[PDB]
């Protein structure tokens, strides 16, 4: 089923059908490109892949000739170095002279390129000259500047069929085509900065960071996005000092080479409100104290208050370490209380499931397996926003082969076909007895997809029941090598929170606490709160957690400390530090192991490999990093799932509402920064963002 | 080659089918199979430039919903194209062709007495909104070769001395041509006269057969 040829003298077998640039690739042979891609169409637009074929006229483009046997491959034929130098020296004669001014400097694939083949010269010397093209705004996220661009069309492909916004297009032909809106209208898609490391020159680039840096300065460092229930495998460019952008490095299974267009942008509040020094309230005032002073107060208030248990609350966040929150529940519970809940509304219970059995909060299928995927339903949730590159596997799998969606309570616009049920759980229980308990019992691989949302209602448990009900009733949705069963978070960070086992007892959700432990956990009310509370904040930046506050401390975000997190599909990831914390901020645990010691918790541990083993301890599947396995208990977990909240919760008629006000303003830096502001205001029922 | 917002050319602006060009865009969609129900883009489009003169912002849109896509693809189609016009022309479209058969015969003294006689560039209308001059290219009609372009008919073999009555013709509202040319030899005809096929009647082929059938 596979073929052998020659590339070179190299002989290499690859799959059949397949592309000949991919062989090329495979042989080891460096072919040039410019509109190839991997997780794209073909269009050969760019003539950069021509070849030498035995039996054939002329040479032809690598990237569309199909793979076929006995062939014999030469790229280095005096007629195709003519031609690479040819078609860069055609190429060259309508791009602008704007090397010092365009954004990728060093990192001009065409510039790159242009050096080993180029010509010496350009005979570009005429008179009355080039082309030029209109500025075409977009948006506030792009910056813009279409005279560099030269038609590759790997823009427009990408848009069109997997980020799903079908605005961009090719308008005119000759030199008066273009790319985009004639309109001029506002291009969104819920990854829509997934286009400026996309288009090889800088015709599309980064609107914040527009000039700032330049890729020889900067200092790169791989580690994991957050604020993203699938962590994705990033890059961090940053200067030394600030974070100067991220970027997608690649990585098969969790993103195919995208990310998240909230994940990108962050950087702007990563630089801008930063808590820099501990401040202590004086009353209705804040004034930045001592080192020692912000934790002695602590330990005094701590004293003066005395909660001897039950009236210690332990809140954690959104975007929070693991290796932070084992410090956190080692202080709370040498302390004597574990009032250790989450930041979420109904999350001062345990969340109306089982914290055992690890299916119960994971992702059971693969994220590789959604390739795989049948026939599949939401339930209360947008993964169009909630995820973003799930959606593009979702799309992905659903232009490739054939699908079928459900969507049970929000009315989402998704970039594929929906099928709405209802907005009630009545209606769901209608709708699982309705058609689809034919339909996922006849599918061969499908799952069945929950947001995290439904755990703010606090009808959740018989919410679980009939699911927990019908994943035990349909054994093809339950067999052995996949569960359907599959929750998400909106953190990167509430999946590992549940492995540590951050969850309140039934006596601990109770009492009104009198000293409150804020860990991040921005989304906390006045209601959430008790009056004379004690409620150190600690975290990077300022927001609502630290507005009310008694004592706020500078823990560095997630640059600038050797993270670790869990997605929700259980990758545990290492954050490799970028830069040190700024100013007075410091890392978290270190802070916590210092606030035991000011009291009389003596936490065993100092150094970061006695966490390690401490986490370790936990759970030995957090230290054996990025390796998923699967569950060899579905059925058991299911059942347990359905015997806890079996019964004891009357679901009532709530309508299933957006769990997000808006996807760019979340978890404490789309807040903090200006441009995710911008970002906001531009994105609601617009005329340039409007559709007809 | 892009669309300017200001005025007459709105998303806002509404546009509607005449109700025979309603069922005239349902007989032609009913020509391809349902699979590809956008694959009639292009004529329905030019149905709306027979119900408004050119093609608006807002037809487009219309037939966007119409055909359920999204509205970038019908951008696209009638982008790529030259013959829907977006923009507000004159009564009478000037298709003067410049392709050098037309230009050998002397075209150029045609566009010169057609812009002398108006005062307009080839992109230019006229201000009374009447007369539309664009150049053009070969335009299928090269034998006869000084031509042009009304709406649809091609007038042939042109003189430019005789070539500016047919323009202040057309000006003086009824009176174009009959379509042809200036009366002189056909279409494919040479300029002397008929010289083959001069045979009254068609030579049958129910005697020319194969005599294998
Ligand atoms: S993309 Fe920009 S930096 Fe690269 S060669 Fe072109 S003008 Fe120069
Ligand atoms: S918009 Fe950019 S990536 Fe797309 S074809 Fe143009 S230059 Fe290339
Ligand atoms: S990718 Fe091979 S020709 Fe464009
Ligand atoms: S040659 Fe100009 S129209 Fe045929």
């Amino acid at each position: 089923a596979e073929i052998e040829l020659t590339i070179d003298g190299h002989k290499v077998s690859i799959e059949a059908g397949s592309a000949l640039i991919q062989a090329c690739e495979k042989a080891g042979v460096t072919v040039p490109r410019y509109c190839y891609h991997d997780k794209l169409a073909i269009a050969g637009n760019c003539r950069m892949c021509l070849v030498d074929v035995e039996r054939a006229p002329k040479p032809v483009a690598s990237c569309a000739y199909p793979v076929a046997p006995g062939m014999v491959v030469r790229t280095d034929t005096e007629r195709v170095k003519q031609a690479r130098e040819n078609v860069m020296e055609m190429m060259l004669q309508n791009h602008p002279l704007d090397c010092p001014v365009c954004d990728q400097g060093g990192e001009c694939d065409l510039q790159d390129q242009s050096m080993r083949y180029g010509r010496d010269r350009g005979r570009f010397t005429e008179i009355t000259g080039k082309r030029s093209t209109e500025d075409k705004n977009i948006g506030p996220l792009v910056k813009t500047s279409m005279n560099r661009c030269i038609h590759c069309t790997r823009c427009v492909r990408f848009a069109n069929d997997i980020a799903g916004a079908p605005e961009l297009g090719s308008s005119g032909r000759g030199n008066d085509m273009q790319i985009g809106t004639y309109l001029e209208k506002n291009l969104n898609t819920e990854l829509s900065g997934n286009v400026i490391d996309l288009c090889p020159v800088g015709a599309l680039t980064n609107k914040p960071y527009a000039f700032r840096a330049r890729p020889w300065e900067l200092k790169k460092t791989e580690s994991i996005d957050v604020m993203d229930a699938v962590g994705s495998n990033i890059r961090i460019d940053s200067k030394g000092v600030e974070v100067m952008r991220v970027i997608p490095r690649v990585h098969e299974d969790v993103n195919e080479e995208w990310i998240n267009d909230k994940s990108r942008f962050a950087c702007d509040g990563l630089k801008t409100q930063r808590l820099t020094t501990p401040l202590i309230r004086v009353g209705d005032k804040f004034v930045n104290a001592t080192w020692d002073d912000a934790l002695s107060t602590i330990a005094k208030a701590y004293q003066q208050k005395a909660p001897k248990g039950d009236e210690f609350k332990a809140v954690a966040g959104a975007l929070v370490e693991v290796e932070s929150m084992v410090a956190l529940k080692d202080m709370t519970n040498a302390l004597g209380s574990e009032n250790t809940t989450t930041d979420t509304p109904n999350g001062n219970s345990a969340p109306a499931h089982g914290i055992t059995f690890r299916s119960n909060y994971l992702f059971n299928s693969s994220i590789a397996g959604i390739e795989d995927a049948d026939a599949i339903l939401l339930v209360g949730t947008n993964p169009r926003r909630e995820a973003a590159v799930m959606n593009a596997r979702i799309r992905k799998a659903w232009l490739r082969q054939e699908l079928e969606i459900a969507s049970v309570g929000p009315t989402l616009d998704a970039t594929f076909d929906v099928a709405e049920l209802g907005n009630t759980h009545a209606d769901l229980e209608k709708a699982l007895s309705g058609e689809f308990g034919e339909v996922l019992k006849n599918a061969k691989n499908p799952l069945i997809i929950v947001g995290s949302g439904i755990t703010d209602r606090e009808d959740a448990g018989a919410f679980f029941n009939t699911i927990g009900k019908f994943v035990e009733s349909t054994p093809s949705v339950l067999n052995e090598n996949w569960n359907g069963y599959n929750v998400l978070q909106r953190s990167a960070s509430r999946a590992g929170a549940y492995d540590i086992g951050f969850t309140p007892s039934d006596e601990a959700s109770k009492t009104t606490p009198k000293m409150v432990w804020l860990l991040g956990a921005d989304e906390v009310a006045a209601s959430d709160i008790p009056a004379d509370a004690f409620v150190v904040y600690q975290g990077h930046n300022g927001d609502v957690g630290a507005q009310f506050a008694d004592v706020v401390l500078p823990g560095a975000a997630y640059t600038e400390k050797a993270g670790t997190y869990v997605n929700t599909e259980g990758r545990s990831q290492i954050s490799r530090a970028a830069t040190g914390p700024p100013g007075g901020a410091r890392e978290d645990w270190k802070i916590l192991r210092a606030v035991s010691e000011y009291l009389g918790v003596a936490l065993p541990y100092e150094d970061a490999y006695e966490v390690r083993d401490r986490l370790a301890e936990i759970s030995p599947s957090l230290v054996r990093y990025d390796l998923v396995e699967p569950t060899v208990f579905g059925d058991v977990a299911v059942q347990h799932s359905l015997v806890g909240p079996n019964g004891s919760v009357t679901p009532s008629s709530a309508p299933l509402t957006e769990t997000i006000e808006n996807f760019y303003m979340t978890d404490s830096i789309s807040r903090s920064s200006p441009t995710m502001a911008k970002s906001s205001i531009a994105f609601n029922k617009d005329n340039k963002k409007n559709q007809a | 080659s892009v669309h300017r917002n200001t005025e007459n050319n709105n998303p806002s602006i509404p546009f509607e089918f005449s109700p025979e060009n309603m069922k005239r865009a349902e007989e032609v969609i009913a020509k391809y199979p349902p699979q590809y129900k956008k694959a009639a883009v292009m004529p329905l489009l030019d149905i709306g430039q027979r119900q408004l003169g050119y093609t608006s912002i807002s037809v487009m849109n219309y037939v966007a919903k119409l055909l359920e896509m999204p509205p970038m693809r019908v951008y696209e189609v009638a982008t790529f194209y030259t013959m829907y016009n977006r923009t507000p022309m004159g009564r009478y479209h000037l298709q003067i062709c410049t392709t050098t058969p037309c230009q050998l015969c002397g075209s150029d003294g045609i566009m010169e007495a057609v812009q002398n006689t108006l005062n307009i560039k080839p992109g230019e209308t006229t201000k009374d909104n009447l007369f539309t001059l664009s150049e053009v290219e070969c335009l299928g009609a090269c034998v006869n070769a000084p031509m042009m372009a009304i709406n649809d008919d091609y007038y042939e073999d042109l003189t430019p001395e005789g070539t500016v009555k047919l323009l202040e013709d057309c000006k003086a509202g009824k009176m174009p041509t009959p379509g042809p040319e200036n009366h002189v030899r056909r279409d494919c005809e040479p300029a002397s006269g008929q010289k083959v096929l001069l045979s009254k009647e068609p030579h049958n082929v129910a005697d020319f057969l194969q005599e294998g059938i």
